[PDB]
């Protein structure tokens, strides 16, 4: 096993030159420093550990280091360099796996004065140096202050322009933190057994003798990192033709909404507006917002009735206006608007954090690819059309690629059937397969319509009170208790589900001054792969359990699907046959060169989904549904 | 005479490595993909200590006792 | 039903790797209720009563029962 | 190689008995090479139970099922 970290001139998207890199070998117990004229030997040193079947330790290597060293080797050395996914370890991923509950952990770290306020809960290399006590300083700061006593100034991120001896010393600093952080993660015996000193093993022993969660997360991080580099093809012209239809509508709406109110200036998106208005048109607020004056409150606006017809009719103009700002602020004027993120390949490369959550459901940002308005939401149809494989060319024919959208068919309710198959012997599970589970929940909870059962089952499982439940039948917090208790009597298994599991984490509970001081057995629920999935209050926790199952199911699902597609003969990327464009929890969007490839993609995903269920011996049956088409509005 | 040599070896391999390789769809795939199968396999049978019989197609006496005697 | 009630000589108690058995009282209050009993499983060795099932006179299927 | 071939190419747990879980909990389905023994009283659902397995396997989990009625 070797440990390293590198320093380049820029980010993964325009890096040009390799500066330095340090390699600590556990077998040699000694570091080795590299320099710009030593880039070639650096790649061989990594190849040598691959030949031995050892391991290579990087921080964020799956997402940056490994693809950058592949990219740098092509333009600088003109050689092909591809670190095998099996021979790579990412401390960042393990940190996100092992220490997903950092947010609490920092409380004691704050008391010490050892952890910066800007580096709270962060999983960056330097942020961990302060946690372990290895930060003698930071390269960026030993650069700025020393530039003063040299004359010349500082430009935002110029410390990486040129190879400097201070970078070479802080390049070591990043390596020793990676090593100590690795051993800090290897010292967690829940994930890494004591019987195996993983610091001196081959890759073959590392993955299997480690917890299964260790393997998936590195497979998940590697695949999704490929997805970011693949990117999502984007029709720039289409979104441009929308801002025109929106800005014109905004100005036309703004004009009509300035005839209704004067000044001494009507504001599009201000909170000091409705606060000044409606309570002058004859509207007395039903619900307020905190220390002073109610917020925008989109909810009440639908029900605001004022005796002024013009003011009343203007309410719906406000409803549209605010929404127009939302799409615009997401598609054009936002600091993280889509038009700002289109790369020079005609694609949007939205990033994704693998286990950036307690449960394992990922997070998307810059731009949040997982919040694009739905086709049911206004103008979402046009929005979804802007994200499509058709908006990509082709390596040869040029004929637009076809998109394949496959989602997990009702994963949440089937996950519920799996954990409750422990109490009903597959009763509820068969109701899924037999169909109309929302019809049974309707009968069990005594709801008038099937749609009311749908909004019930999800709210009840996740800890909704009685207001959302009461508003279903046009009531308040009153109606809810009898709706929840009746469902419990008609579905004992669900009640029995929360019995053994919720009493598996407690010995006895106790209320002290309004705070439950529960004596825990373990403040963490085990996931499908043995990882720690904490919760908070034992009053529900089920929501955490089900979402953990679902997110862990899809994570393995998208891994095996790609694994089978590669095994069948398909090549991953825009230069091969298919390319992952976006992963959104229970649905995925895959680009495909021909319709024939897309059909295989759909079938393989179903084959992988049954494979996952057999793998973890899932009590319930998992199915998926695929849609073929040009873009995303079609795949959903 | 009730399990083919691959299944009995499967038991022996798992038993040798303190696991139930038969009763884990997860463990079977594990040692295969990360190359842990050949590792345990050479560790056990590498000394040519284990030898088996396979036919399972209605074993007889003449001549099977001959094979046992042989 | 146990292993002795099995038709044929005592070879079926040996060759069969897994033995599924159904029991139901068609002259009682629950004729469609059928009990599943594992009599043998060389694979797991876990024997005993698995679960319950009900014969849907409409579909003719064996839907899994509670208990 | 035959051991390699077995673990890799067999469906592991080739299928799971449908109509009732718990059977899967105690048997983990049926494998390739074993012999599942189904029995009950005269007209108590021996044929009906097995016929569901033949149907389900050949429909949901597209296996090629052979029948000898």
């Amino acid at each position: 096993m070797i440990v390293s970290a590198i320093a380049a001139n820029a980010l993964l998207e325009s890096v040009t030159k390799f500066h330095c890199g340090v390699i600590y070998d556990y077998s040699t117990a000694e570091y080795v420093s590299y320099r710009p004229s030593d880039f070639g030997a650096y790649l061989d040193a990594l190849e040598a550990e691959v030949a031995r079947g050892g391991l290579i330790v990087f921080h964020n290597g799956h997402k940056y280091d490994v693809p950058a060293l592949t990219k740098l080797a092509k333009l600088q050395l003109n050689r092909e360099f591809h670190l095998p996914r099996e021979n790579c370890i990412d401390t960042l991923v393990l940190s996100r796996l092992i220490h997903s509950n950092l947010k609490d952990t920092d409380m004691g770290l704050l008391r010490s004065g050892k952890l910066p306020g800007k580096r709270f809960g962060s999983h960056a290399l330097e942020a961990w140096g302060y946690r372990l006590g290895e930060m003698k300083g930071e390269y960026k700061d030993d650069f700025k202050r020393m530039l003063e006593e040299q004359g010349e100034e500082y430009v935002d991120g110029m410390e990486w322009w040129n190879f400097n001896e201070e970078m070479m010393d802080y390049n070591v600093q990043d390596v020793v933190v990676t090593k100590a952080l690795l051993e800090k993660l290897l010292s967690d015996k829940h994930y890494f057994p004591p019987e195996i000193d993983f610091t001196d093993v081959g890759y073959t022993t590392f993955w299997s003798e480690s917890l299964e969660a260790v393997d998936i997360e590195h497979r998940a991080a590697w695949l999704l990192a490929k997805q970011e580099r693949n990117g999502f093809p984007f029709d720039t012209k289409a979104i441009e033709e929308l801002y025109v239809e929106l800005a014109a509508r905004r100005s036309e709406l703004l004009r009509k909404l300035t005839e209704t109110f004067g000044s001494w200036v009507f504001n599009p998106s201000s909170r000091d507006h409705i606060q000044k208005k409606l309570q002058e048109a004859g509207w007395v607020p039903t619900k307020y917002t905190d220390k002073g004056a109610p917020v925008v409150d989109d909810e009440v606006l639908e029900g605001v009735r004022v005796d002024d017809p013009e003011k009343q009719a203007a309410i719906d103009l406000i409803k549209e206006y605010l929404m127009i700002q939302k799409r615009i602020g997401q598609s054009a004027e936002g600091d993280k608007a889509w038009l700002r993120y289109v790369a020079e390949d005609g694609k949007i490369h939205g990033s994704v954090n693998p286990n950036g959550a307690v449960t394992g459901r990922a997070t998307h940002a810059f731009p949040n690819l997982a919040q694009i308005p739905g086709v049911r939401s206004p103008y979402g149809e046009q929005c979804r059309a802007a994200f499509g494989a058709e908006h990509h060319l082709d390596g040869i024919t040029g004929k637009p690629w076809v998109q394949a959208g496959i989602d997990a068919s009702g994963l949440e309710l089937r996950c519920l059937a799996h954990f409750m198959a422990r109490f009903d012997n597959g009763e509820y599970a068969h109701e899924i397969l037999n169909g109309d589970i929302h019809t049974k929940n309707q009968i069990a909870a005594e709801l008038p319509t099937r749609d009311n059962a749908k909004t019930f089952i999800y709210g009840f499982l996740y800890g909704a009170g009685d207001e959302k439940i009461g508003q279903i039948v046009g009531a308040g917090k009153e109606r809810g208790k009898e709706l929840k208790k009746k469902f419990l009597e008609n579905t004992p298994a669900i009640a029995a589900l929360r019995e053994s599991i919720q009493q598996t984490l407690v010995e006895s509970s106790q209320w002290v001054a309004g705070e439950q001081q529960v004596k825990w057995k373990r403040r963490w629920i085990k996931g499908l792969d043995g990882r720690k999935v904490h919760v908070r209050s034992p009053h529900a926790a089920l929501n955490t359990l089900l979402q953990s199952a679902g997110a862990l199911i899809c994570k393995l699902w998208i891994i095996k699907t790609e694994e089978m597609l590669v095994e069948k003969g398909l090549k991953h990327g825009w230069d091969g046959d298919f390319a992952y464009m976006a992963w959104v929890h229970d649905e995925i969007q895959v680009g495909c060169r021909t319709e024939e490839i897309a059909q295989v993609v759909i079938e393989t995903a179903q084959e992988a989904m049954r494979w996952v269920g057999d793998h973890w011996n899932f009590r319930c049956l998992l199915d998926t549904e695929g849609k073929m088409g040009p873009n995303w509005a079609i795949c959903h | 005479l009730e399990e083919s040599v691959e299944e009995t070896a499967e038991d022996l391999i798992g038993l040798h490595n303190r696991v139930r390789l038969r009763q884990s769809d997860s463990l079977k795939r594990e040692i295969i993909e990360n190359g842990k199968f050949d590792q345990w396999f050479d560790e056990l049978f590498g000394n040519d200590t284990f030898h088996l019989y396979d036919s399972f197609a209605e074993a007889e006496t003449d001549r099977l006792l001959a094979k046992l005697a042989y | 039903v146990s292993i002795t009630d099995l038709r044929g000589s005592g070879a079926l108690r040996q060759l069969s790797d897994t033995i599924i058995a159904l029991e139901r009282n068609q002259q009682g209050d629950m004729p469609n209720l059928v009990l599943v009993r594992i009599l043998k499983c060389r694979f797991t060795g876990d024997t005993g009563i698995a679960g319950y099932m009900e014969y849907n006179k409409e579909t003719g299927w064996l839907e899994p029962s509670s208990y | 190689e035959r051991i390699r071939e077995h673990l890799s190419s067999e469906e592991s747990v080739g299928l799971l008995f449908s109509g009732c879980t718990g059977i899967n909990d105690k048997t983990l389905g049926a494998r390739g090479g074993e012999v599942i023994m189904v029995t009950s009283g005269s007209g108590m659902g021996k044929s009906t139970f097995v016929r569901q397995q033949a149907l389900q396997w050949g429909t949901a989990m597209g296996k090629k099922v052979g029948l000898a009625m």
